[PDB]
């Protein structure tokens, strides 16, 4: 009748500092934090960063990327702190008019767009090559890499590539809170009803089986947790009687069944077909269909 | 003077990086910043310039 | 490239769709084959081998190559479906058709049947990276400290038939991952037996067990070592303890 | 001394290397820098 | 059938009601008396979904749409052939889902694993219900809910969105939406996590926790265990659908116009109203 | 006045890169707030000055 | 005069560094009241001033 | 005691230096206010 | 008696509560102040000044 | 003691100076507070 | 009571080097404030 | 009479800052309130007591 | 449940109420001070 | 003119990887920018040329 | 001296290579450039 959601008893030590297998110690710090208000639902331990080079152009960009657009909210403001804290949600980056087509924006609006992209495309992609290192120093797979440029994949197709295929910088996102999703609903009605697009429709197949999966993952892992089950790389190569409790629930339930390195497996796919199947979808509208409910009566899916 | 302490506070990596990310991409703002005015885009003038 | 039909209504949008069912139908065989690995051959109820081996195959052999030199492990392998394998399993077949229940014949807490049910893992602990035992109790963790919650330590132990049966000794921690595993309990009968946390409900007066009553806690496995504890021992004192929610019901009150 | 460990010798060797490479930097800074103003004056 | 280790589990009891009857497999899977029931609900569901778009006289499984009463039917039963098909076809439904449930409850406890599995599952039925059941009832009638097909229910999505506006600004979807990205941003981060330990570089040993929490520790300076990325992706999801049902059940109920109009009560606070500057001003 | 001491109190190192940051930040906080400004834009006024 | 007592109750390391942050956070929004108000924007007073 | 661990002579030689620090920023505020009340007096 | 308190609550929190609420509340009077077209300091500077 | 164990006699000084502190706030600010109401009354 | 563990004189260098730059930028600075008020003034 | 032990039964520590907070929350609520009616607004009956 | 007010529980209370009485007696003041000014009922 | 002591810094395996990195993406971006130009369009330019 | 596990035999060998490709690289620039300023020149 423990259900294993919080934490009951704490416990501590010294803290973790690391594992040296290849990491070079001096990029990385020595001081760590204890913070109880996590280690009912966690690990308290607040640990170590490593502090790279990678790591530093991504800060550095990233940084800049903040605070210039936080300089264009400023300027958009009338500099009135209480209009930035009150227009702050409906303030925005609005992106490049169409008449500059895909050149360098003749407009400081424009150009301040243009730049906080760069400075978000150096950033994302050292982390990016930061999560590639740090799991080749560790000596481990790279497969957190190849899932992140999932998602690379789709914000470039929103930001760069889109674009450069429609021929407009206006094309791509601004940097608002609320003009980003008034941009998501002119690109839907703009191009048909973007629901009609099948790559979008998969998409959403993919992110609503990703929660359909990792509930279902967790709740097995703290139902055969009291026989240790959360230890996984100890039941795939010496097994026991959480694997085989879990595996025999889902073959009793639905007829089949995974194990536990295969179910892995099966997450690293959801997640990252959710940002494959949207990029192309994405790619696809405009490019090649300029409206998405005809292409369906045509196809098919949708009524005449 | 005694700058060469520095040296004895900072690393040689951490800031050698830091100092080419920050130089390279203010060149690149700052490139951008005259492109976007129609004076000082050596592109636009060179155009003018040789009447094309 | 908007209205081109290579033939037909085909364009890009479907010939992208239609390699993605493409790839999506190779991608399930994939994982549904890389979820053979364990269990496959397919068993009859008379262990033997079956004639539906299911329509994927088994795959091909990998390896994993183990820390601190515990060897290779090759899945899927005859070994290792043989060492995890149990006998003589205290069941008796229900009837002679396949598809229904195979009854445990004597006492299954202790038979290892059913919800109590264990696996052979091998007699040899835990590791962390460095090679030092994962489970240590919390007097040889150097260094480790109780930093927030109710310390059990000392608590009576009530069980599922509401009576008590000893005292809390010591904690038993994931030191790497810093967190309590295994409870010890200093019985009334002067034993020690290990009980696993997420099994124990720390109250502020008590420690409640509900999976169990008190005629079991003396019956349950021990440890061959007092500073550590192995995953065959882990296995077997948790099937125990959690086949009470099925097989100490009828002592089971409030 | 240092929270780095390091010498008075190789930091003033490293800070004259540095320091070498800095002025060469400004030296074509200012170069350019004047040949623009010549260009296109910007004040 | 079996598995090289699923004949000890195979032994009789947790059954919350029946008994023998009932307590056997038909090949891989455990039937018991929700086994049954659930069989037989999706299958008249089914069989009543086919027979709908057969009087229509539609074949095609993407244009087969069977649609809920008008409204103006209001909370009543109404002919089959115009939406009696959609209510026995939910009450088969749900019936299914609940004995779905059921069943894995039967089985958690014959296997000694923890209930976890059908609470998550009791959410999703409950945004289900939320859909069909209840937000209809507070809206007065049944048409009010979503049809069975596969591109229609998108057509009830959206027209039910721009009745509203752009939904966007409802906050409660705001929350579903944050809690879905970052149930999917987690699960990859678990798998690729998992699969780069024991499938690491070549010519390398298999690695261990320690090497995860290392990882993650120099990435983001936090790791949060093994158990406790289980715990959260699971509560994420939880969350998520929790925040998705309280998003629609106050959708036509507690609010009727545009959702924009609600985050005007922050710039109509009376010390930053008047103020000319910005969007607002 | 003896406030070295502060160098006693808290490291150099960090104080060193945090006033580096707040140092370039603010910098650019006001070179963008001249540039906003029609006059005191040194590039938009050279061009007035110097004719295009 | 007993107030020299305070910094055997704080670490003064972190009262300073919240000190620093409160004071240029205080000046930056003082600074930008200012420059709001059209009055007070010694920038726009100035250009009146010089006919600008 | 204190729970900084602060010497008590520890603490007035720090908050005197301190004091000073203060009082030099106060100085300094007290001269640029003086002067804005010449070129715009907000009151 | 009131010195009793020092015993029952910590001068360490008091200090950082007591100090970033009235920090708080001063900040809001002055704002209340400003939002009233009287009482805007800075306005009515301007108008009886002529500026 | 009972809670912070904070010495008797030294709690009392730390109300003393605690006391000072306040009297020196409150009475800046009715100083304040009497240069407004002659400045603009409320009332 | 030196949390950092600084000497007393490696105190006084460091200060020392630091408002050696500290002055330097500062009076940089202000050559730069007074070209600009001759070119355009904003008082 | 007898409440003297109101602290056996409450922590001393938690119940002062609950009361403090409640108290303080009350008072702005109904000042509020007040300065929300235009008749009970003191600010706007200054305005009336003095022509300003 | 304190533990720590067997003895002291009756200066804790004491002083609590005679904070209290000074707060009231403001309060009290203030009322009367503003009823006439404007007054409520 | 010692600027060989770079190399006793930064293990060169992964500054080349850097290097060759910045490099690409710098390429593209001038390619790109020149292409976005009709005067320097060398594609356009030529087929006016030529009169294609 | 040496952070990165390399002795000066080694370094001076590998600036050698660096530079003469990079001085290979910068050559085909410059060339480049020039022929694209016969071509067509952007100043
Ligand atoms: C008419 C047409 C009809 C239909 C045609 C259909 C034909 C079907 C053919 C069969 C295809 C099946 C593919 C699935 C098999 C993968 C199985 C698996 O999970 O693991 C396998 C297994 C994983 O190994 P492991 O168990 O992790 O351990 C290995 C090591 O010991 C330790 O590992 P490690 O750390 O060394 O390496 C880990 C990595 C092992 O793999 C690798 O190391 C290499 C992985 C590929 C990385 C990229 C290659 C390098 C160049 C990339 C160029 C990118 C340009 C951008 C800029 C540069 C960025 C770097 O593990 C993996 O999981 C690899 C799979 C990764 C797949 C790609 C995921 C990211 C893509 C995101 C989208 C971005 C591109 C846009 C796509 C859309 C375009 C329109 O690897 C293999 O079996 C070999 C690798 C396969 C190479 C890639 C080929 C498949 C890529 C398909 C992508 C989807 C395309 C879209 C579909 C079509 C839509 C229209
Ligand atoms: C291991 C499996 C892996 C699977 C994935 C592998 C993926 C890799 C690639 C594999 C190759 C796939 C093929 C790709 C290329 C072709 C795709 C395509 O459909 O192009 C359009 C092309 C037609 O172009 P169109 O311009 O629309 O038609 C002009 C026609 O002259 C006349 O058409 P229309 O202009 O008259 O209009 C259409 C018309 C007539 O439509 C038709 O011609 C055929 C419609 C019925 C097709 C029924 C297909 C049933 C297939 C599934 C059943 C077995 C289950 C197998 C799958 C199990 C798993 C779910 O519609 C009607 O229903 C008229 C009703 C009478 C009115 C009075 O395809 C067709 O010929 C029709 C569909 C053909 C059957 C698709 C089978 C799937
Ligand atoms: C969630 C809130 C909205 C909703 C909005 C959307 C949106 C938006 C989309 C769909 C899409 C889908 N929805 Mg839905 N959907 C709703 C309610 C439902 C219900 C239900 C019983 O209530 C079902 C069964 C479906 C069914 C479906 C599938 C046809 C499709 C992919 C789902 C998926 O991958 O799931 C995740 C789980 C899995 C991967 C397991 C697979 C389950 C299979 C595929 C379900 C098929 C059901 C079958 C055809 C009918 C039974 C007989 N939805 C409600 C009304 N749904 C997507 C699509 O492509 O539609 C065309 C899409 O774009
Ligand atoms: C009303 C408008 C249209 C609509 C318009 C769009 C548009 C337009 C898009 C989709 C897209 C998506 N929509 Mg929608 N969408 C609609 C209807 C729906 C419905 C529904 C039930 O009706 C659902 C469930 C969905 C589902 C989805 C997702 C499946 C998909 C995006 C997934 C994702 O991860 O995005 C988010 C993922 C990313 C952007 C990844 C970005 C990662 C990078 C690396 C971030 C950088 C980090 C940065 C530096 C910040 C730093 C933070 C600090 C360090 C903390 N939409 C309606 C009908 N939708 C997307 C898609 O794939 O299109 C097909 C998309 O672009
Ligand atoms: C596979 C698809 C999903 C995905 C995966 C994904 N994202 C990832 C990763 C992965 C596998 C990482 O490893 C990486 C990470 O570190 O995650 C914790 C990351 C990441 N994706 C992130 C966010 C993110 N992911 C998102 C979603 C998704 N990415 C998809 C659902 C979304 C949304 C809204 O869709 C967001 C906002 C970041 C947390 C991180 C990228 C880190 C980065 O590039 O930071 C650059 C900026 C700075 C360092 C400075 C910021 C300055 C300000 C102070 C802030
Ligand atoms: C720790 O490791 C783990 C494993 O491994 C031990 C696992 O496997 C799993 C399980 C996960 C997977 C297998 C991954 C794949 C899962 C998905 C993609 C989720 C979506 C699933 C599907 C699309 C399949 C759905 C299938 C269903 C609902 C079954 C349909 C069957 C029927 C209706 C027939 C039912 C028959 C009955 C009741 C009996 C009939 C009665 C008669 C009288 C006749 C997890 C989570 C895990 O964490
Ligand atoms: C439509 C989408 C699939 C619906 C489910 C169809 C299969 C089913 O219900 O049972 C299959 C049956 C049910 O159990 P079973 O016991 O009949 O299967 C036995 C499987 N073997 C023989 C391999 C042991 O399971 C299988 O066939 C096993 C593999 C199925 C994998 C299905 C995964 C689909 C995931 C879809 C993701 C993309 C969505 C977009
Ligand atoms: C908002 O307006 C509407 C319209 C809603 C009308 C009002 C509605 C309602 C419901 C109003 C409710 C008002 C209430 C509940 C008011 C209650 C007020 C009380 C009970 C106030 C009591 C104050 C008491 C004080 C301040 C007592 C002590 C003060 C101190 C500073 C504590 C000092 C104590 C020490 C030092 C403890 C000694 C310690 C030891 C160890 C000996
Ligand atoms: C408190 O105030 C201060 C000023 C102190 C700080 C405040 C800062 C604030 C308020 C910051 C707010 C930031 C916000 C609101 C950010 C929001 C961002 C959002 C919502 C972004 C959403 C989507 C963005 C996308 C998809 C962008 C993609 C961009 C790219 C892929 C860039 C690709 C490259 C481009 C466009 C061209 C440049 C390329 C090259 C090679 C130079
Ligand atoms: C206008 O309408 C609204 C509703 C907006 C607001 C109207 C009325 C309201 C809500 C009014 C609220 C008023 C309140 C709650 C006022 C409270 C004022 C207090 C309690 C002020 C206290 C100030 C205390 C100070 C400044 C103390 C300073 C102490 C020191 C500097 C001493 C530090 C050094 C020490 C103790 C030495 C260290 C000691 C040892 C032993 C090492």
């Amino acid at each position: 009748e423990y259900q294993n959601i919080f934490t009951q008893v704490q416990v501590g030590g010294a803290p973790e500092m690391g594992l040296v297998e290849g990491v070079d110690l001096s990029n990385r710090t020595k001081g760590t934090t204890n913070w109880t208000l996590l280690g009912w639902f966690g690990n308290a331990q607040i640990g170590p960063i490593y502090l790279g080079g990678w790591g530093t152009v991504s800060l550095i960009s990233g940084v800049l990327w903040f605070m210039t657009i936080g300089a264009w909210f400023w300027y958009e403001a009338g500099f009135n702190p209480a209009v930035f804290m009150r227009d702050l949600f409906y303030l925005s980056l609005d992106a490049p008019d169409a008449k500059y087509g895909l050149g360098v924006p003749r407009d400081a609006e424009g150009i301040m767009w243009f730049i906080a992209s760069f400075f978000m495309f150096v950033a994302v992609w050292s982390w990016w090559i930061r999560t590639y290192t740090r799991a080749a120093a560790l000596g481990m797979g790279k497969h957190t890499a190849w899932a992140f440029l999932s998602a690379i994949w789709l914000w470039m197709v929103l930001g760069f590539i889109r674009p450069i295929l429609m021929g407009s910088w206006s094309e791509a996102v601004p940097y608002g809170i609320f003009t980003h999703l008034d941009w998501t609903n002119n690109f839907s009605l703009t191009y048909g009803n973007l629901f009609y697009n099948p790559f979008h429709g998969l998409s959403i197949a993919f992110l609503y089986g990703s929660a359909l999966l990792f509930a279902m993952h967790g709740a097995t892992i703290l139902a055969v947790s009291r026989f240790g089950g959360d230890r996984e790389l100890e039941q795939i190569v010496d097994r026991g009687t959480a694997a085989e409790r879990a595996a025999l629930f889902w073959r009793w339930t639905m007829g089949f069944n995974a194990t536990m390195e295969g179910i892995h497996r099966w997450a690293w796919w959801f997640g990252v077909l959710v940002t494959l199947t949207g990029g192309i979808g994405i790619l696809l509208s405009g490019t090649v269909v300029d409206n998405w409910y005809v292409w369906a009566q045509v196809h098919g899916y949708a009524p005449v | 003077s005694k700058f060469y302490k520095i040296w004895q506070v900072f690393d040689p990596r951490r800031v050698f990086v830091a100092q080419g990310v920050f130089l390279f991409l203010l060149a690149v703002m700052i490139h951008l910043i005259l492109l976007s005015k129609p004076d000082y885009n050596w592109l636009d003038v060179g155009t003018a310039k040789y009447g094309r | 490239m908007v209205g081109v039909n290579f033939f037909g209504d085909f364009d890009l949008a479907s010939l992208a769709i239609w390699s993605f069912w493409g790839f999506l139908a190779f991608l399930i065989y994939y994982l549904q084959t890389e979820n053979m690995r364990e269990g496959y051959p397919l068993e009859m109820e008379d262990g033997s081998v079956a004639p539906n081996q299911g329509l994927f195959p088994v795959p091909k052999p990998k390896t994993f190559k183990l820390p601190n030199g515990r060897g290779e492990i090759v899945m899927p392998s005859a070994e290792n479906e043989a060492a995890h394998r149990r006998n003589d399993l205290a069941l008796a077949r229900t009837s002679v058709s396949e598809g229904f229940p195979h009854a445990p014949t004597g006492n299954a807490l202790v038979d290892g049947v059913g919800p109590a049910s264990w696996v052979p893992r091998r007699d040899e602990p835990e590791l962390d990276a460095h090679g030092h035992n994962k489970i240590m109790p919390m007097a040889l963790a150097k260094g480790f400290n109780v930093t927030a919650g109710r310390d059990p330590r000392g608590l009576p132990v009530q069980a599922a038939d509401l009576e008590v049966v000893g005292r809390v000794s010591e904690l038993w921690v994931d030191v790497p991952e810093q967190m309590v595993r295994y409870l010890e309990i200093d019985l009334n009968s002067g034993k020690k037996r290990l009980v696993p946390m997420t099994l124990a409900k720390i109250w502020a007066d008590r420690v409640r067990v509900n999976a169990i009553a008190s005629d079991s806690f003396e019956n349950i496995p021990a440890t061959r070592s007092a500073s550590e504890v192995t995953k065959l021992e882990e296995d077997k004192i948790s099937g125990y303890v959690a086949g009470g929610w099925l097989y100490d019901a009828d002592k089971r009150k409030r | 001394l240092s929270f780095t460990g390091l010498s008075d010798e190789q930091a003033q060797e490293l800070h004259s290397v540095y320091m070498s490479g800095l002025w060469l930097f400004v030296t074509i800074a200012v170069i350019a820098h004047i040949a623009v103003y010549i260009w296109r004056p910007w004040l | 059938a079996l598995l090289s280790f699923e004949r000890k589990y195979r032994v009789p009891g947790g059954t919350l009601v029946g008994g023998n009857l009932f307590d056997f497999w038909v090949g891989p899977f455990y039937v018991g008396f929700f086994g049954v029931t659930t069989f037989f609900f999706a299958a008249l569901g089914t069989l009543l979904i086919l027979y709908g778009t057969a009087m229509e006289g539609v074949w095609n499984p993407q244009l087969i749409s069977i649609e809920p009463p008008s409204v103006e039917n209001g909370l009543a039963f109404a002919p089959l052939a115009e939406g009696g098909l959609w209510q026995l076809i939910t009450i088969c439904a749900l019936g299914a889902f609940i004995s779905w449930a059921l069943r894995e409850v039967e089985i958690c406890r014959k296997l000694g694993i923890g209930l976890h599995i059908p609470f998550a599952f009791s959410f999703a039925i409950l945004a289900y219900a939320v859909l069909v059941v209840f937000r209809p009832l507070l809206m007065g009638s049944w048409g009010y809910a979503f049809p069975y097909g596969i591109w229609t229910h998108l057509d009830w999505v959206s027209n039910t969105g721009y009745t509203y506006g752009n939904f966007h600004y409802n906050p409660a979807h705001m929350l579903g939406i944050s809690f879905f990205f970052t149930t999917a941003l987690a699960l990859a981060l678990h798998g690729a996590l998992v699969l780069s330990a024991a499938n690491p570089e070549k010519g390398q040993e298999m690695k261990t926790a320690d090497h995860e929490d290392t990882f993650f520790r120099d990435l983001v300076g936090y790791s949060i265990g093994t158990l406790g990325i289980h715990r959260l992706g699971l509560l994420l999801a939880l969350m998520a659908v929790f925040w998705s049902a309280v998003c629609m059940i106050i959708t036509g109920t507690i609010w009727f116009d545009q959702w924009s109009n609600w985050w005007y009560w922050w710039v109509e606070l009376p010390w930053w109203v008047d103020i000319p500057g910005g969007v607002n001003g």
